């Protein structure tokens, strides 16, 4: 139990410097010793890899030693990147081993002929190197395949493939960090913001709001991030479609008082000139009639939980600016009147 | 409604001239569909100072109201809209020296002094010798 510390950070040390390009001394030997490793890690996963302490004291381990490294300053490591890895680890450090263009000549062969027998071992019980290898490279073309024949990007974000898919590897790395406790999920999410390309992250997130609960903490940890960051959430609510935001209200009553706020106050912030009889912003950056107009269109095409919060804010806002029955005047009557 | 006194429905009635002069033309001569008043409705001179008409109208309830603001915006369009009314500039630069005088006051004093009737109709007329003020000239002047 103890044991297996000293046996997996060791094998982590060799997976994390596979990648870096010192190999001149490495050999067969090194090699064997990784595989050998990586088997037995591999046979754990198969024996005791389900209801054990060992198996919470690993993720501990794994998790400590990721937030140690972080994602910054020394080493950007992706890492082995939960105990189901444990199950394919072999097949990291061999990947990248082909990419280490430092790779001497004869640990080379001798490498790819110990990953590669042929088929003298055709007849396996176990799921052996080559039979894992084939299984990715088919995928790989696979995915190539289909995204280039026959996939669309779906309108409804919710329900695309890719919005799907990297709300749910986002939703993973949260419930870990969320058991872990070591650093606030705060602290994370905020440093990914800054770190990658925001538009995207945005769109996901949205997206991840949206996904039902799968083990809604996920949710739950990053409305309280978002409400916490108003900034993020001025750039989040301004870059988005309609119908996606409409949605994630009807789900979070806690985003929508903010979200009429927000519009609120954009609406109040333009002038109407006469001769063009619309509504525009002084700024190149300020919202247009048509999607602030596309932003209320939606709210009011949604639940009875929010149709009557909207109108309120609008009448209310009316009311405000004085209770006008004629255009020209209230940015508010003119939304008001153009709803019929 | 103004002598009556209600700023609600006054407001309410100049912006409502003001939609029909800007989003209608009523120079839509295309189809010959009736009898129809050849001179006195269709004069260029009667658009452009019913135009100044309604937007000082609207200007005073603003400044009634006090959102010289807005008052500002009707006033500098009704500049832009029929510069040879004078009545226009007078309530522009009335405005400007109670709130922000000089720069702008005299850019428009020398616009006036290069700028320097033909058939209005009747009503119109006898509307703007009506809201005009006595004290014009000795303002201008000044
Ligand atoms: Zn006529």
């Amino acid at each position: 139990m103890e044991s297996l510390l000293q046996h997996l950070d060791r094998f982590s040390e060799l997976l994390a410097v596979s990648s870096t390009t010192y190999v001149s001394t490495w050999d067969p030997a090194t090699v064997r010793r990784a595989l050998q490793w990586a088997r037995y890690l591999r046979h754990i996963h198969r024996r005791f890899g389900r209801h054990g302490p060992i198996r919470t004291a690993l993720e501990r381990r794994l998790h400590n030693q990721w937030r140690q490294e972080g994602g910054f300053g020394r080493g950007p490591v992706p890492g082995l990147a939960n105990f189901q890895a444990l199950g394919h680890c072999d097949v990291l450090l061999s990947l990248r081993l082909l990419e280490n263009r430092a790779l001497g000549d004869a640990a080379r062969y001798h490498l790819v002929q110990q990953l590669f027998p042929g088929p003298g071992v055709r007849d396996a019980d176990e799921e052996t190197l080559q039979e894992s290898l084939a299984r990715l490279a088919r995928r790989r073309s696979a995915v190539h395949m289909l995204r280039f024949n026959g996939y669309r990007e779906n309108p409804n974000l919710q329900e695309d493939s890719l919005m799907k898919t990297q709300a749910e590897l986002l939703l993973e790395r949260l419930q870990e960090v969320g058991k872990a406790e070591a650093e606030r999920p705060a602290r994370f999410l905020s440093s990914l913001w800054e770190r990658l390309p925001q538009n995207n992250f945005l769109k996901v997130i949205a997206v991840a709001l949206l996904q039902p609960p799968l083990s809604g903490e996920g949710s739950q940890v990053l409305v309280h991030w978002l409400l916490g960051n108003s900034e993020v959430f001025a750039a989040f609510c301004r870059a988005l479609p309609a119908g996606l935001l409409t949605l994630v209200t009807s789900r979070h009553p806690a985003l929508s008082p903010v979200y009429l706020g927000l519009l609120t106050d954009w609406g109040q912030r333009l002038h109407y000139d006469l001769q063009k009889g619309i509504w525009v912003g002084t700024e190149s950056q300020d919202v247009p009639w048509e999607e602030l107009h596309n932003r209320f269109q939606s709210l009011c095409q949604a639940p009875p939980p929010l149709k009557d919060k909207v109108l309120t804010a609008l009448e209310t806002c009316k009311a405000q600016d004085g209770d006008f029955e004629v255009p020209g005047l209230s940015i508010w009557t003119d939304l008001l009147l153009a709803l019929r | 409604w103004v002598q009556l006194g209600a700023q609600k429905v006054a407001i309410s009635e100049f912006s409502r001239c003001l939609e029909l002069l800007f989003r209608a033309t009523p120079e839509e001569k295309e189809q010959g569909a009736a009898f129809n008043c050849e001179q006195g409705c269709k004069s260029d001179a009667a658009l452009q100072q019913l135009r100044a008409a309604a937007l000082i109208s609207r200007g005073l309830e603003w400044v009634a109201s006090g959102q010289d603001t807005k008052a500002l915006q009707d006033f500098l369009l009704s500049v832009q809209m029929c510069p040879g009314n004078r009545d226009t500039y007078f309530h522009l630069l009335q405005t400007l020296k109670r709130l922000d005088r000089r720069d702008e006051a005299t850019a428009l004093w020398w616009r006036l002094e290069a700028q320097t009737l033909w058939s209005l109709p009747l009503y119109l007329e006898s509307y703007l010798s009506w809201i005009r003020p006595s004290d014009r000239d000795a303002f201008l002047e000044e």
